[PDB]
């Protein structure tokens, strides 16, 4: 009689956890994507960088 | 400007260099152990004859060892367990004997000699309540293995005198089943000592030296390519 | 989600024969190696038996030698035990639990107090 | 009472993964079959930072990009500098086994943990010249796992107790806990407006808890195995796991499951330490197999290949401009590619 | 006034020999030496003793083309100062490559042997008794040749004079230690082979292979057949082919059994060829 | 007159050094006869 506390608490749990509006997944897809592509210009990883501007050369 | 703070730097780094340089020549002298077991093997004599951590420093012949004992930590062990993967040898004392705990001891001692990392640590085993077993021998070994009936005596060792046969006997049958799950899968990198303790003796730290001296000659022998 | 069911069990008569079922959803089945644990009433868990990925190497504990036998099913994904030749000492509550990396032979907390990869066992009373 | 309770739980499970499906409209592998790729990603060894004797087991850039931490198993925190290669600092330690260290936002103090239960916070304002331990938390019952600063007063610390704990610098007390886990925490990440962060754990299970109210908010399983590492997405709102069977997944914080599975055929190594990128297109996986793999974030490519090291790689760390990439591995070495 | 011998024949032949093995000895060494230049993770101090053993073999062996390119009996009757330069330098760097084979083996004999007092060794030490201790050995030489015998570039031997063994007196006796030190390793090596290994045929190859591995490392060739009878016959033909294929081959066996067959480096230039074939692909 | 296997290299210097001295004195005795053929 020790874990009823515990399946209680992942009763609250899961109750607490269905009670949500879950966003489609095409819509966070496309707003990953615009932030992605958005950001692309000042990513020294992606693009080389001149020996000026890289400060480890 | 610059100059300036570029010379305080080299001085810093030369510094900095000089104490890391005697912290190595302090830190490669010193050998480290990991002492684990189980709950009722019997750990604490052995560390009265010899927190998250426990530590033991000491020295023979002046040579320092410092010995980690594992303490307030949960059962999961498959996580912190690959942090001890440069010491020099795991001391692993279990006790030959409620639930079965040589079976526990052999699963235990078969997970840390198939880990990925741990094939190149050497473990120096103990067997540790052997009075126990002189003791329960006379009115429990024979239930939880069937082939204990079914077992000869090894000739190419010299047991004790004034001992029972029965005693010796399974002595060597507990030794030969840690050597079965050993000498399996071991390929030479790696290396298993057996030895039998009792409750009050003094012997075992010299037991400790000699194994660790045989462990750093097989690794300048592996590191030379000759064995 | 990884889950394991169990199925079999109850009340039978002392030396007759059980069949366990252990069903596996979440996860690739070929690529761990694993294991059936029980636990007695009024004390700790207690490793029984294993099978490997491929189903060659199998292993037992001694007091369950000869009288146990496990297999398991890749395509059909399942763990199936026999029980034959029983004892009234073999009232346990049983688990089929599953190693925690792959491709490897290392299992260190199978038995162990707080595990979850395994599910919630079954109820065999001799 | 246990079995109404299971099947209720088991009922509530099934109700959450409906959902989960009736939500889910198309993956991203197929609306991103459009997208020009990256290529081959040609990343070379600038800096060699030796000057640890064990293994580096941890590792934490600065904010000023310049400077950054490294933890040693044999009793060391040297504070290097990453563009002139010099030592700026070195702490020897109280407990020799560290697995874990932190960098202030601010830049005044830095945290340690390890086996010893107890989280040291050093303070790098030396009025005598000299670092001294400037606090000890110790309220842990199991090995401290990761640590990370929120500001100058408060630390978020994860240990193997499965349990989670925001501590008080100046008072040394925890003020909210977290305990919904069932296996070891291994690492935790913080949002980058210090809201909400995530825990993974070894029961497969990411949770998203809050450090204002102190409760779980989201839990997302999708692995076989235990989660190694994990961290946020630059914008806040997705993350990415590397777990122990091979495999990498994106998921994400809205639409409450997975988007993108990372795997290949001929890895078979347990991933240690992920890392994105400034913008969110690469994405850095330090494996076992003594490389690591640069993997395309939205077309699930492995672009390139960072293999440099000798042992496990350890720690991998990005820093906030993204200039460059910090590795260390077992062999005592860290290299910064770029 | 003289007779020619019958062994003319093979004599020049022999000399083909060490124009040959000695080429190849440096198609390893330099090798060897690149392999040092590059290789950043395996600098503990083993590998720098063999790095500077290798560096002494290259001296010498770049000396001995020099002496092997600049005598004739031109040079040999007026005692010119070159020569005796060349003379001196080459007996310097021969003393220096055994002492950097007693280094070798107080190294291996301090590893295996005294186990706990291995840390007490220092990269200096070894440096000064290797680099340092052949100075005073070559200046008594110099000195000894300049005020006894000095004639005939000072490599012409003169009955009654025994000024050349003040150069050969503790080589020998350092070969003397090279041989005490590896009967105690090989002690050592059935103690572990008896232990480890239950078959008599698989312990005796191994410690036999382990023997033939060590012999050109601590240079024990030399010890092979190292005194001559005296008696003019064949054993003289003997003589001077053993030796000179010994001493012509020994850099190149401790070249490649140390570098080329060893784990560590096989394993490091297989990785390099992965990030190579991973750059060029 | 006694050697040894470590001074090899300067033992075959001057058996070949002397053996190019009797060379060049045969050849010098032949020219000498030569000579003394003619005159
Ligand atoms: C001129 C005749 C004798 C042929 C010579 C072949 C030489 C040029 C070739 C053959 C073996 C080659 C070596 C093979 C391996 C390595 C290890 C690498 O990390 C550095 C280059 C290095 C050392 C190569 C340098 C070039 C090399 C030495
Ligand atoms: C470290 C050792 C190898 C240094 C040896 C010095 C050598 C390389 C130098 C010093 C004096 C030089 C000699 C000086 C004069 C002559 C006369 C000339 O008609 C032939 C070359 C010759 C004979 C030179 C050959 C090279 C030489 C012998
Ligand atoms: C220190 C080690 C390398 C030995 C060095 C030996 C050489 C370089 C030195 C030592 C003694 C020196 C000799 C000392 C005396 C004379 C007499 C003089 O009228 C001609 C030069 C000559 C012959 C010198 C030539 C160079 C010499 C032979
Ligand atoms: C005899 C004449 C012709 C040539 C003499 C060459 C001498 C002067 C040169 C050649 C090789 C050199 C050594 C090469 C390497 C080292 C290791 C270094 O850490 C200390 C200096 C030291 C020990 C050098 C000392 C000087 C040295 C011995
Ligand atoms: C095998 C390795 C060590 C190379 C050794 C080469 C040895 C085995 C060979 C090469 C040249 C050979 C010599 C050639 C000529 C003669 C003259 C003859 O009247 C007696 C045998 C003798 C003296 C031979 C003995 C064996 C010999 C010395
Ligand atoms: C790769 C091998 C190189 C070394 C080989 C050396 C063998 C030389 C043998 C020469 C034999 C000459 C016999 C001459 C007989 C005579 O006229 O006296
Ligand atoms: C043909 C080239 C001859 C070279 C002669 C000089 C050899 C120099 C050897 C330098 C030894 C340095 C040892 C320390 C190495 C290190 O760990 O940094
Ligand atoms: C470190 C010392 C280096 C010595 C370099 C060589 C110096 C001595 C050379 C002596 C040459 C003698 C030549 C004949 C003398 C003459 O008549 O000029
Ligand atoms: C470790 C010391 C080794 C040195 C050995 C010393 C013996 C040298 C023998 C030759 C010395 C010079 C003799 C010149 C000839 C003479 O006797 O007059
Ligand atoms: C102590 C170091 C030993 C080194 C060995 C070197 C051997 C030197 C031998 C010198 C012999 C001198 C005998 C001269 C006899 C005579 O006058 O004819
Ligand atoms: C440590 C030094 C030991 C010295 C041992 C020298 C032994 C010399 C033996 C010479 C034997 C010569 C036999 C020639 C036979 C033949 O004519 O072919
Ligand atoms: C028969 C004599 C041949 C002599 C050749 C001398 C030069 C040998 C070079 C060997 C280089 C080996 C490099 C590592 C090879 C590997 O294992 O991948």
């Amino acid at each position: 009689t020790a874990s009823i506390a515990q399946a209680r608490k992942l009763v609250e749990q899961l109750k607490m956890e269905a009670n949500i509006d879950r966003i489609k997944v095409s819509k966070a897809a496309a707003d990953l994507m615009a932030y992605c592509e958005a950001h692309a210009k000042e990513d020294p990883l992606l693009t080389p960088v001149p020996a000026s501007e890289n400060p480890f050369r | 400007d610059q100059r300036n703070e570029e010379k305080a730097q080299r001085e810093a780094n030369k510094k900095i260099e000089k104490q890391l340089q005697k912290d190595k020549q302090v830190y490669r002298a010193t050998h480290r152990l990991l002492l684990l077991g189980a709950g009722e093997s019997g750990k604490s004599t052995i560390v009265k004859q010899m927190t998250g951590i426990f530590e033991t420093k000491f020295q023979v012949d002046k040579v320092n060892f410092h010995m980690f004992d594992v303490g307030a930590q949960r059962d999961e062990r498959r996580k912190w367990i690959q942090c001890f993967n440069d010491v020099t040898a795991i001391i692993f004392v279990v006790a030959s004997s409620q639930t079965n705990r040589l079976q526990e001891a052999l699963n235990l001692f078969k997970s840390i000699w198939n880990n990925r990392w741990l094939r190149t640590i050497s473990v120096i085993l103990f067997l540790n309540k052997q009075d126990l077993l002189a003791e329960k021998v006379l009115a429990k070994i024979e239930d939880y293995f069937p082939e204990f009936a079914r077992y000869t005596t090894p000739e190419d060792a010299t047991p004790e005198p004034g001992e029972d046969p029965r005693v010796t006997r399974a002595k060597y049958f507990i030794r030969d089943e840690f050597l079965r799950i050993s000498t399996a899968s071991g390929d030479g990198r790696h290396y298993c000592y057996p030895h039998f303790t009792c409750s009050v003796d003094t012997e075992n730290i010299r037991r400790v030296f000699n194994d660790c001296r045989d462990i750093i000659q097989r690794m300048h022998l592996r590191q030379y390519e000759l064995l | 989600q990884v889950q394991l069911q169990e199925s079999g069990g109850g009340l039978v008569q002392p030396g007759g024969s059980l069949r366990l079922s252990c069903a596996a959803s979440g996860f690739t089945f070929s690529n761990y190696k694993m294991n059936w644990v029980r636990q007695a009433p009024g004390k700790g868990l207690e490793w029984v038996s294993d099978i490997s990925q491929s189903g060659a190497s199998i292993s037992y504990t001694g007091s369950v030698k000869g009288r146990f036998t496990i297999s398991r099913d890749n395509a059909k994904n399942t763990l199936y035990l026999q029980m034959n030749s029983l004892k009234p000492e073999d009232t346990a509550v049983y688990y089929c639990a599953r190693c925690p990396a792959p491709f490897t032979r290392d299992c260190f907390d199978v038995t162990s107090t707080t595990y979850a990869y395994r599910g919630q066992g079954t109820q065999v009373t001799v | 009472e246990l079995d109404q309770l299971r099947q209720e739980a088991e009922q509530l499970k099934n109700q959450i993964r409906d959902a989960r499906k009736a939500c889910a409209d198309a993956t991203l592998s197929q609306i991103t079959n459009n997208i020009d790729p990256v290529g081959r990603i040609q990343m070379r060894t600038r800096r060699t930072l030796r000057g640890h004797l064990a293994k580096i087991y941890a590792m934490h850039w600065g904010t000023d990009s310049r400077l950054l931490v490294s933890a040693s198993q044999d009793g060391k925190l040297i504070i290097w500098d990453s563009y002139t290669t010099n030592k700026v600092h070195a702490i020897p330690l109280r407990s020799s086994w560290v697995m874990t260290c932190a960098y202030a936002p601010s830049g005044n103090y830095v945290a340690c943990g390890g086996l010893d239960n107890i989280c040291s916070i050093y303070n790098l304002k030396t009025r005598e010249g000299n670092v001294r331990v400037s606090r000890e938390l110790a309220g842990h019952t199991g090995y401290l796992s990761c640590c990370r600063f929120l500001d100058d007063n408060q630390i978020v610390t994860s240990s193997g107790d499965t349990t989670c704990a925001l501590w008080d610098i100046e008072t040394g007390q925890q003020t909210t806990t977290f305990t919904g886990h069932t296996g070891d925490v291994m690492s935790l990440s913080l949002a980058p407006d210090t809201r909400l962060f995530v825990s993974g754990a070894c029961d497969a299970s990411a949770k998203l808890w809050d450090v204002r109210e102190g409760m779980c908010r989201q839990t997302f399983t999708g692995h076989e195995s235990d989660i190694n590492a994990i961290c946020f997405f630059p914008n806040g709102n997705a993350f990415a796991t590397g777990s122990d069977d091979a495999t990498c997944r994106l998921f994400d914080l809205r639409a409450d499951q997975e988007l993108m599975t990372y795997s290949h055929d001929n890895i078979i190594c347990g991933i240690t330490s992920v890392s994105f990128s400034k913008s969110g297109r690469l994405l850095l996986a330090g494996y076992d197999d003594f490389n690591c793999n640069v993997w395309d974030a939205l077309k699930a490519d492995r672009a390139g290949v960072l293999a440099g090291h000798d042992n496990r790689v350890s720690c991998l760390g990005v820093t906030d401009d993204g200039m460059a990439v910090a590795t260390g591995s077992w062999d005592s070495f860290l290299k910064i590619w770029n | 006034l003289n007779e020619e011998k019958k062994s003319k024949v093979h004599y020049h032949v022999a000399v083909i020999i060490n124009y040959l093995g000695h080429c190849i000895s440096l198609v390893a060494l330099l090798v060897a030496f690149v392999l040092f230049l590059r290789l950043r993770s395996i600098r503990c101090l083993r590998n720098i003793i063999h790095w500077n053993l290798i560096s002494a073999f290259i001296l010498r062996n770049a000396t001995w083309f020099v002496v092997q390119l600049t005598m004739s009996p031109e040079v040999h009757q007026s005692n010119v100062g070159w020569c005796r330069l060349v003379t001196a330098a080459y007996n310097y760097f021969h003393v220096t490559n055994f002492f950097w084979m007693f280094g070798e083996g107080c190294y291996l004999h301090t590893a295996i042997v005294l186990t706990y007092s291995t840390d007490r060794l220092r990269k200096w030490m070894f440096i000064c008794i290797g680099w340092g201790v052949p100075f005073p050995i070559i200046v008594a030489w110099a000195i000894g040749k300049l005020y006894y015998d000095n004639e005939k570039c000072w490599f012409g031997k003169r009955p009654g004079v025994y000024t050349d063994y003040i150069y050969q007196g503790p080589m020998i006796l350092v070969l003397l230690i090279n041989f005490i030190f590896l009967f105690n390793i090989v002690r050592i090596l059935m103690t572990k082979l008896r232990a480890s290994t239950t078959s008599e045929t698989i312990q005796y190859r191994k410690a036999v292979k382990a023997t033939l591995v060590l012999l050109p490392l601590l240079g024990i060739t030399y010890m092979l057949f190292f005194v001559n009878p005296g008696e003019d016959e064949v054993s003289r033909v003997v003589f001077i082919y053993f030796n000179s294929f010994l001493e012509s081959f020994q850099g190149f066996f401790v070249s490649v059994f140390y570098c080329f067959l060893n784990s560590e480096v096989r394993s490091a230039i297989r990785k390099r060829w992965h990030r190579w074939q991973d750059k060029h692909s | 007159n006694p050697s040894l296997s470590i001074d090899l290299t300067f033992h075959l210097l001057r058996t070949l050094l002397e053996l190019a001295r009797t060379q060049s004195q045969r050849e010098r005795a032949e020219q000498n006869r030569i000579i003394f053929d003619s005159v």
